[PDB]
């Protein structure tokens, strides 16, 4: 539901290509993924693929594929009404369905409705009711779309495919020959001229969609000049709107960055250098390189025994990489603490300050503070960051500062307050020698529950893992015409905790309930197998069925 | 034989089938996740509550399930095959009704049953479209109201331009800049005076809390607070 991604097509170093892909969901027990293997009848298969879809999300069939979250505008809000069930559209026009909840322990009944714009959300009684999706009553053909897919043996084949997806997804491509492409797929509105895409429009006729957007607007690449594509949930393309996400921001702060600074750090990788990538990107802290210039240069004309510019010069010398301790509690270098502190009292200076409360608690988060299970997906650059990035750059935004969340006083000012804060509170916590502090690691779980918060397993059979990784939910490589070997195609995964999420009426657990959990720990992988030697000379069990019809 | 389907490798299943293959697939899966397949049936449909009781979240019935059964009833026989295939693979691994092979989870929860192709579909639909595919917080009303009532109509809409920026041409993009996107109301909005996003909470082990609905707005706001889009309460 976010996640990241990299295809390296002039990049790849002892093959043509190599597709690394992380898709972040979160992490759960029994594991979100399932690993398929399919044969026949057309396909020809291997991968794994989120809540074991018939189609697979992450594959190669001998061309390889991934997705990553879209994050495209293909939703939009219609406000519609004391006619009961009925709304103007010059004419009184509502589609009504009863449902009935049963319930356990308990007593079960509502109704839910829908206009000709689609389900109302909510029903506002003092004033209208809102009610629309690009991808409405192409959901399954989305699905069978992800499934032929898996069919298609070059670009052409494909492409026609990601134009029956209807829904807001990055999807990738490689192939044999060393090709590599980009579709960010998915159905969306042709909008009247005048339509504001952030915020509800009246639903009486005049602002209705005029259809949806061509095939041909949807953002493509293939053998881009810079030799790959990579996506950590960022714009596909140049003047792309964002989804209406309040939350959500493409800036010139972006995480992708990270991957992009690797990725240009030298002409050319191999498929362990490839690999290497989620290593790095996962301890990566994502704020250091946006904030580091301002906090260097607000500081640059206090003394060294400044506590200010102390912490500073702490950051100064930090390589930016989050290592944690042999304990296995605590990281090498206060660096996250430190900028998660002043991070905070920026925001509750700035972007906060300017907006009305209670809405103020939307643009609050450091993106760092979480609770004792360790984070529920991915890290970001949040929306509070991004925003004080914009107006730390000041002209060089090109976003127009309507209110100033300086409040007439210059940047390094503000910045100074904030780490007089930082330290006031940093001090309290861990002392006053800044060489000794040994600040909280960031822990990681497979929480027992799924993404609804309905458990999917007992709440025993959550895993722990000391180190945090930003990074896939899984993680799938493939290696296209690799120069050393009998094989065309190399392909690698991990799904952990592991395959099986079976546990007998005893208790007894299956031998595949947890054999890949310490492989994840460890950036390690296991091999996926496509050809029927490779198959057959690695089987454990082999059952054959009579289906009749 | 013609009517023959299965290899596994890390205990990864391979299915080998001439033909209706995803039969192979849908009993691999049922043996493997039996249980965690049957809460996600519940989740996608908003059932959870006849099994679990504090889930009352089943209030997900976001979609209308007719369309989606329309859908399938309109499907070519052999787009059909894949989901009918899978149902009946699941189905057939009957044995563990015959022999409970019952996964512990459904002893200790205390109840599974057969599937159809609207199960099946509705997996991919409860997921990747009406959760994920599905990202609006149109709140953004709420934020204007209150940004207009502080700044005034003018200045707020210029100050919600500088926080929910509409296009922000600085921003790294996957395809580089050398194609670009080549397309290039708000005041005839009534006023909305609590954002929807607070009525959305769960816990640290990320179990649904049951709370009030005052209590839920409450902490949904605290936590929303603390960590944002990337917290317990982020998206
Ligand atoms: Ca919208």
């Amino acid at each position: 539901t976010t996640g990241n991604m990299w295809v390296i097509g002039n990049k790849a170093q002892d093959a043509k290509a190599i597709m690394v892909n992380g898709p972040q969901f979160g992490w759960y027990a029994p594991a979100y993924t399932y690993g398929i293997g399919l044969h026949g009848a057309g396909y020809d298969v291997t991968g794994n693929t989120p809540f074991a879809y018939p189609g697979l999300v992450f594959g190669h069939n001998g061309i390889s594929w991934g997705s990553t979250a879209g994050f495209g505008d293909d939703v939009d809000i219609f406000a519609e009404l004391a006619k009961p069930g009925y709304y103007q559209h010059g004419e009184w026009v509502m589609l009504s369905r009863k449902e009935t909840i049963a319930v356990k322990d308990g007593q079960p009944t509502f109704t839910v409705w829908r206009t000709l714009h689609g389900n109302v959300i909510k029903t506002d009684t003092a004033t209208t009711a809102y009610a629309a999706r690009a991808w409405d009553g192409k959901e399954v053909a989305s699905l069978l779309a992800w499934t032929h897919q898996m069919k298609a043996k070059n670009w052409p084949e494909w492409t026609q495919q990601a134009a029956k997806q209807a829904l807001t997804i990055n999807w990738y491509y490689a192939d044999v020959n060393g090709n590599i492409g980009y579709v960010h797929t998915g159905a969306y509105p042709d909008r009247q001229p005048g339509h504001d895409p952030r915020l509800p429009v009246p639903g009486t006729g005049k602002w209705d969609w005029k259809g949806l957007l061509s095939f041909d607007l949807n953002p493509k690449v293939y053998n881009p000049q810079s030799g790959y594509i990579a996506n950590w949930n960022n714009s596909p393309q140049k003047d792309y709107p964002a989804s209406d996400l309040f939350a959500f921001l493409w800036g010139g702060a972006d995480r992708v960055t990270e991957i992009d600074t690797i990725l240009d750090k030298q002409p050319r990788f191999t498929a362990d250098q490839a690999w290497d990538v989620i290593r790095q990107t996962s301890r990566r802290d994502l704020n250091l390189r946006l904030f580091l210039p301002a906090l260097k240069d607000a500081t640059a004309n206090l003394a060294e025994n400044d506590p200010r510019r102390q912490l500073v010069d702490k950051l100064a010398s930090w390589d930016g990489e989050n290592l944690v301790n042999d304990d296995g509690k605590t990281y090498q270098q206060p660096g996250s603490a430190i900028l998660n502190a002043w991070l905070t009292s920026m925001l509750k200076r700035t972007v906060v300050a300017a907006v009305p409360a209670p809405f103020g608690k939307w643009y609050s988060a450091s993106g760092y503070e979480t609770t004792q299970d360790g984070p529920t997906g991915s890290l970001n650059i949040s929306v509070g960051a991004k925003i004080l990035y914009e107006a730390l750059q000041g002209d060089k935004s090109p976003i127009p500062q309507a209110v100033d969340l300086f409040g007439g006083k210059p940047q390094q000012e503000v910045i100074l307050a904030a780490l007089d804060d930082a330290w006031q509170t940093l001090s309290k916590r861990y002392g006053n020698d800044v060489t000794g502090w040994k600040t909280p690691a960031m822990a990681l779980t497979f929480r027992a529950n799924n993404f609804f918060g309905v458990p999917q397993a007992a709440a025993k059979e959550a895993r722990h893992q000391a180190e945090y990784q930003n990074r896939g939910t899984e993680n799938d490589m493939i290696v296209f015409s690799p120069t050393s070997g009998n094989r065309p195609v190399l392909a690698w995964d991990v799904v952990a905790p592991g395959q099986s999420g079976f546990i007998a009426p005893d208790g007894k657990a299956d031998k595949h309930y947890d054999d890949q959990l310490k492989m994840y720990e460890s950036f390690g992988r296991k091999s996926l197998w496509l050809t029927p030697q490779d198959v057959d000379e690695h089987k454990e069990s082999q059952e054959v069925l009579q289906v009749q019809r | 034989p013609p009517t023959e389907v299965i290899v596994r490798d890390y205990g990864m299943p391979h299915i080998y089938a001439d033909d209706y293959l995803f039969y192979g697939y849908g009993y691999v899966v049922a043996q493997d996740r039996l249980f965690q397949m049957e809460m996600a049936r519940r989740s996608t449909q908003g059932t959870v509550s006849e099994v679990l009781g504090a889930f009352v979240f089943d209030k997900i019935r976001n979609y209308w399930p007719d369309s989606i059964r329309a859908q399938i009833a309109s499907l070519s026989a052999e787009d059909k095959s894949i989901l009918q295939g899978y149902a009946d693979g699941m189905n057939a691994w009957d044995k563990v009704n015959a022999s409970p092979l019952l996964p512990q989870q459904f002893s200790t929860f205390g109840f599974p049953k057969h599937w159809e192709p609207f199960d099946v579909a509705m997996i991919f639909v409860g997921t990747m479209a009406n959760r994920f595919s599905d990202s609006t917080s149109e709140d953004n009303l709420a934020l204007l109201t209150a940004l207009k009532d502080k700044y005034g109509k003018q200045q707020g809409m210029a100050v919600f331009n500088q926080l929910k920026w509409l296009v922000n041409p600085s921003a790294p993009t996957t395809i580089a800049a050398r194609s670009a996107y080549p397309l290039k109301t708000a005041a005839l909005l009534p006023r909305y005076d609590p954002a929807p996003m607070l009525d959305r909470a769960k816990g640290t082990d990320g179990a649904l809390l049951a709370l009030t609905a005052d209590q839920n707005r409450e902490t949904i706001a605290a936590q929303f607070a603390q960590s944002g889009a990337n917290g317990l309460a982020g998206y």
